[PDB]
C-alpha cells in the first residue's frame, strides 16, 4: 500500500535507520558500485571493438559460389565411390553425404546405405569412422 | 436539510446522540429509539432556530411556540433540551440582544486569567448564567494572540488572520454577530526562486505532487511498518521524511545499477559471440586455402582427389552457414545494446532546484504547524484532521481584533494586571497579581473558582511566571512538558502603492538552503490598503527574533525587489515585526502535537484541579481550578475557534459545578 513509485520495504527502512550514518554509507556503496560497473562496460566495449576490427572483411573472400545440381536418380560408379568416402568421413550424417555427391537426395543416400550395405562393407566403414 | 444542517453547523451528528448528551439524558439514550428520534429533532430544531438568527436570545418559551406536534407535547423534554444547549454554549453564545435583562442577583465569584478569546467567551457565558466574573489581563488590550496592528488606514493582523471554512465553524455565528469583513482567500500562489524568477508551471506541479506523495509515504511508514520509535525515541514527521527521501535516492541508484548490469550482461554475451566468430573466421580462412589447393590438382584425378575437393567444398559452405547465423545474432545483440544505451533510468531523485522548491513546501507545513518538522509527532501530527470545517478559508479584512473587542463589551476586565500566583484550597481561591506598569502594586482577588487560560508557552516557563499554590500535580505538569508550543512570526509592510499582483493573495519565495527555508518564504496580500505580510516559519522563526527590524525589512525588500524590479518597490511607510516567542504573555504562537505527545495530552490540559480537604477527614472538595485555551481542546487545537469553544466548555462546566445543572 505505498504511493505508486514510492519505495519503502521494511528491509530497506531498517538498513537506512539501523545506524546514525547508515543512510550515507548505503548510498555511498551504491555510488562506488555503479562506478565499477561503468568501468567494466568501458573494458568490454574496448575489447569488443578490437574483436570487430578482426572481423573486418567478413568471410566474403572465402565464400564459394553455390551450385545447384539436378537431383539424379541413377548412381554412377564415381558417385558410389564418393558416397563410400563420405560415409568413411561423416558417418550417418545423411545430409553432409548428400551435399558431397551433389546429385543425390537424403533419401537416396539412406537407401544407398541398405542396398550396398553388403557389397561395400558399409558396416565395416561405419565402424572405421567410429575409431577416430 | 434544515434541522440536519443545524446539527452539522453545531459539529453534531444529526441522527445520533453524543456522549455529552448521553450523560445529561441517560433516560433517553438507554430508552426506546422513538424517544431518541424525538429528542434528536428537538435538539436539531432548537439549534436551527438559534442559527437562523443568532442576534437575539432564543428562550425556552420562544423555542416551544415554534415546535409543532408531536414534539411540543413533552414540555419537560423541550425545556431540558433547551437548557442543555444553553448551558453548553450551543445556543445563546457570543454577542446577542437579551430578551430578559440580566438578573441583579449574582451567584458565585469567578476570576478568569487572560482575556484572549477563550477567556472572553467563558466570561460572557458565566455572566449570562448569573455569576460574578472578573478577568485579569497582563497586556493593555484584550484579544491575546488575536492582535491587530492599526495605524492610519493601515490594518494588519500580527496573530490570527484566517477564518477556516465556515461550515461547522462557531466563528460563522460570531461573524453574523460582529461586523467582520470576511473575504475569500484565492489559493493561487506563484513561487519565485531566490533569483526572483518564477517557478515554471511544469516544475511547480511536479514538486508539489512529490511533496504530497512523500507525506503519504511517511503515513505508510507510520501505519504499516510501525516506524514510530527509533533508538528508544519517538519518530518525528521530519525524521520520517528523511528516511523516505533516502529510500527514493536509494531506489534511483538501485535502478541505475540494474540498468548498467543489463548492459554488462549483454556486452559479455556479445564478447563471447565475437570470440566465436573470430575463431570461426580463421577456421574458414584456413579451410578455403585447402579447398583452393585441392581444386588446383587439375583433372583428371582419382576419386579420392575428387572427394577431397567436394568434401572441402562441403565443409567450407557449412562453416560459412554457421558464420552467417552468428553474424545474424550479432546484429540482434547490437540492437538490444543500442536500446539499453538509450533507456537510461533517472539520474537523480531530486535536482538542487527541485529540493529547494520541495523545501518551500516543507516550510509551508512548518508554517501551518508553527514548528520545525523535526518536532512533530509522526504518529499524531495530523490527529485533528478528521474535524476540518467545510468551505473556503477567509481573512478578516478589518482586523481580527474586532472579535475580542466585541466580546469584551460588558465584562469586568482589569488590564495591566499580571497574575503572579494562583492559590486554591477546599474553601476557595486567591489570585495574586501586580500592576505591569509598577510591579510593586499588589492585588488579591478572592473567588470561588479560577479559570486559567494562560498560554501553554507561559505554563511551560522555567522558572515560572505564575506559581500555583499548591503546585499543579504531576499528571498536569507532565502534559505541559510533553505538549509542543511552537512559533511563527509576521512582517507587516505598509506601502503607499501596490506593486504586486492585486488578484493574487499569496506568493512564495523559495529560499536557497534547507536551513533558511522558513525565512520570509510566503507573502500575503489581504487588505484594502497596500499591505504585504511576510511569514517567518520553522527554524527561522526563533532565529529571526534576534535580528533587528531594519535588517528583517531589508531582507524583505531585497526579495520583493528581485521579484518585481528595483524601481518598483518603494520603501515602506510603516513596518511591524512580531516576536511571539519573546512575548512574555505568549512565549510562542500556538501548540503542536510534539513527538512523544498525543491527543490525550489536550484532554489532560482541560481537566480541572481539585484541592485536598482543609480539615482531614472532611468530604471531597469540589474542583477549584479550571483550564481553557487553544491548548486545551483536542479536536480544534491552535485556532481561534478552538479557543472560543474551550471557553464555552469551561463555562458550562463551572456553572454546572457552582449553580447546579
Ligand atoms: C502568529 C499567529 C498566527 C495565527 N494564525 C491563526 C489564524 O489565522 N487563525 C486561527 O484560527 N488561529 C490562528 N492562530 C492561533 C490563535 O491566535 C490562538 O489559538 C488563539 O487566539 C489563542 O486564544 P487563547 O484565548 O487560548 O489564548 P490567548 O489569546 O493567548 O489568551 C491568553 C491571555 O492571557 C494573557 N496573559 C498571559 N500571561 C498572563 C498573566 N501572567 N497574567 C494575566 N494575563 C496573562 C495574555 O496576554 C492573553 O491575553 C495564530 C496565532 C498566532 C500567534
Ligand atoms: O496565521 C495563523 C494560522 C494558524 C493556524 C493553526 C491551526 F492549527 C489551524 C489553523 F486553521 C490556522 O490558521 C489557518 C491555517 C490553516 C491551514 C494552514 C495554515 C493556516
Amino acid at each position: 500500500k505505498p504511493p505508486k513509485g514510492m519505495f519503502l520495504s521494511q528491509e530497506d527502512v531498517e538498513a537506512v535507520s539501523a545506524n546514525a550514518t547508515a543512510a550515507t554509507t548505503v548510498l555511498r556503496q551504491l555510488d562506488m558500485e555503479l562506478v565499477s560497473v561503468k568501468r567494466q562496460i568501458q573494458n568490454i566495449k574496448q575489447t569488443n571493438s578490437a574483436l570487430k576490427e578482426k572481423l573486418d572483411g567478413g568471410i566474403e573472400p572465402y565464400r564459394l559460389p553455390e551450385v545447384i545440381q539436378k537431383c539424379n536418380a541413377r548412381w554412377t560408379t564415381e558417385e558410389q565411390l564418393l558416397a563410400v568416402q563420405a560415409i568413411r568421413k561423416y558417418g550417418r550424417d545423411f545430409q553432409a553425404i548428400s551435399d558431397v555427391i551433389g546429385n543425390k537426395s537424403v533419401v537416396q543416400v539412406k537407401n544407398f546405405f541398405v542396398n550396398y550395405r553388403r557389397r561395400f562393407n558399409i558396416d565395416e566403414v561405419l565402424q572405421e569412422w567410429e575409431a577416430e | 436539510s434544515g434541522v440536519e444542517g443545524a446539527a452539522f453547523q453545531s459539529r453534531l451528528p444529526h441522527d445520533r446522540m453524543t456522549s455529552q448528551e448521553a450523560a445529561c439524558f441517560p433516560d433517553i439514550i438507554s430508552g426506546p429509539q422513538q424517544t431518541q428520534k424525538v429528542f434528536l429533532f428537538i435538539r436539531n430544531r432548537t439549534l436551527q432556530l438559534w442559527l437562523d438568527n443568532p442576534k437575539i436570545q432564543l428562550t425556552f418559551e420562544a423555542t416551544l411556540q415554534q415546535l409543532e406536534a408531536p414534539y411540543n407535547s413533552d414540555t419537560v423534554l423541550v425545556h431540558r433540551v433547551h437548557s442543555y444547549l444553553e448551558r453548553h454554549g450551543l445556543i445563546n453564545f457570543g454577542i446577542y440582544k437579551r430578551i430578559k435583562p440580566l438578573p441583579t442577583k449574582k451567584t458565585g465569584k469567578v476570576i478568569i486569567i487572560g482575556s484572549g478569546v477563550s477567556g472572553l467567551a467563558a466570561a460572557r457565558q458565566l455572566q449570562s448564567f448569573g455569576m460574578d466574573v472578573t478577568l485579569l489581563e497582563a497586556r493593555d488590550r484584550v484579544g491575546g494572540r488575536v492582535a491587530t496592528f492599526r495605524k492610519g488606514n493601515y490594518v494588519a493582523d500580527l496573530g490570527a488572520m484566517v477564518v477556516t471554512g465556515l461550515g461547522g465553524n462557531p466563528m460563522a455565528v460570531v461573524s453574523k454577530q460582529v461586523n467582520m469583513e470576511l473575504a475569500k482567500i484565492k489559493q493561487k500562489c506563484p513561487l519565485y526562486e531566490a533569483n526572483g524568477q518564477a517557478v515554471p508551471k511544469e516544475k511547480d506541479e511536479m514538486v508539489e505532487q512529490e511533496f504530497n506523495r512523500l507525506l503519504e509515504a511517511t503515513s505508510y511508514l507510520s501505519h504499516q511498518l510501525d516506524f514510530n520509535v527509533l533508538n528508544n525515541k519517538p519518530v518525528s514527521l521530519g525524521q520520517a521524511l528523511e528516511v523516505v527521501i533516502q529510500l527514493q535516492e536509494k531506489h534511483v541508484k538501485d535502478e541505475q545499477i540494474e540498468h548498467w548490469k543489463k548492459i554488462v550482461k549483454t556486452q559479455e554475451e556479445l564478447k563471447e559471440l565475437l570470440n566465436k566468430m573470430v575463431n570461426l573466421k580463421e577456421k574458414i580462412k584456413e579451410l578455403h586455402q585447402q579447398y583452393k589447393e585441392a581444386s588446383e590438382v587439375k583433372p583428371p584425378r582419382d576419386i579420392t582427389a575428387e572427394f577431397l575437393v567436394k568434401s572441402k567444398h562441403r565443409d567450407l559452405t557449412a562453416l560459412c552457414k554457421e558464420y552467417d547465423e552468428l553474424a545474424e545474432t550479432q546484429g540482434k545483440l547490437e540492437e538490444k545494446l543500442q536500446e539499453l544505451e538509450a533507456n537510461p533510468p533517472s539520474d537523480v531523485y531530486l535536482s538542487s532546484r527541485d529540493r529547494q522548491i520541495l523545501d518551500w513546501h516543507f516550510a509551508n507545513l512548518e508554517f501551518a504547524n508553527a514548528t520545525p518538522l523535526s518536532t512533530l509527532s509522526l504518529k499524531h501530527w495530523d490527529q485533528d484532521d478528521d474535524f476540518e470545517f467545510t468551505g473556503s478559508h477567509l481573512t478578516v479584512r478589518n482586523g481580527y481584533s474586532c472579535v475580542p473587542v466585541a466580546l469584551a463589551e460588558g465584562l469586568d476586565i482589569k488590564l495591566n494586571t499580571a497574575v503572579r500566583q494562583v492559590r486554591y484550597t477546599a474553601s476557595g481561591c486567591e489570585v495574586i497579581a501586580v500592576n505591569t506598569r509598577s510591579t510593586s502594586q499588589t492585588f488579591i482577588y478572592k473567588c470561588d473558582a479560577v479559570l486559567c487560560t494562560l498560554p501553554l508557552g507561559v505554563l511551560k516557563q522555567q522558572p515560572p511566571a505564575v506559581q500555583f499554590v499548591p503546585p499543579l500535580p504531576e499528571w498536569k505538569t507532565s502534559a505541559v512538558q510533553r505538549m509542543g508550543f511552537g512559533n511563527l512570526n509576521k512582517v507587516v509592510l505598509c506601502f503607499d502603492r501596490v506593486f504586486w499582483d492585486p488578484s493574487v493573495n499569496l506568493f512564495g519565495h523559495v529560499g536557497s538552503t534547507t536551513a533558511s527555508r522558513g525565512e520570509l518564504f510566503l507573502f500575503w496580500n489581504l487588505y484594502k490598503a497596500p499591505i504585504l505580510l511576510a511569514l517567518v516559519a520553522g527554524e527561522a522563526a526563533g532565529i529571526m527574533e534576534n535580528i533587528s527590524d531594519d535588517v528583517i525589512v531589508g531582507r524583505c525588500l531585497a526579495i520583493l525587489k528581485g521579484i518585481f524590479g528595483s524601481s518598483a518597490v518603494p520603501q515602506p511607510k510603516e513596518t511591524v515585526v512580531s516576536r511571539w516567542r519573546a512575548d512574555p504573555w505568549a512565549r510562542g504562537s500556538y501548540s503542536y502535537v510534539a513527538a512523544g505527545s498525543s491527543g490525550n495530552d489536550y484532554d489532560l490540559m482541560a481537566q480541572p484541579i481539585t484541592p485536598g480537604p482543609s480539615i482531614p477527614g472532611a468530604p471531597q472538595p469540589i474542583p477549584r481550578l479550571f483550564f481553557a485555551g487553544e491548548h486545551t481542546i483536542r479536536n480544534y487545537p491552535a485556532t481561534v475557534h478552538g479557543a472560543l469553544l474551550s471557553g464555552l466548555r469551561e463555562a458550562g462546566r463551572i456553572a454546572d459545578q457552582f449553580l447546579g445543572a
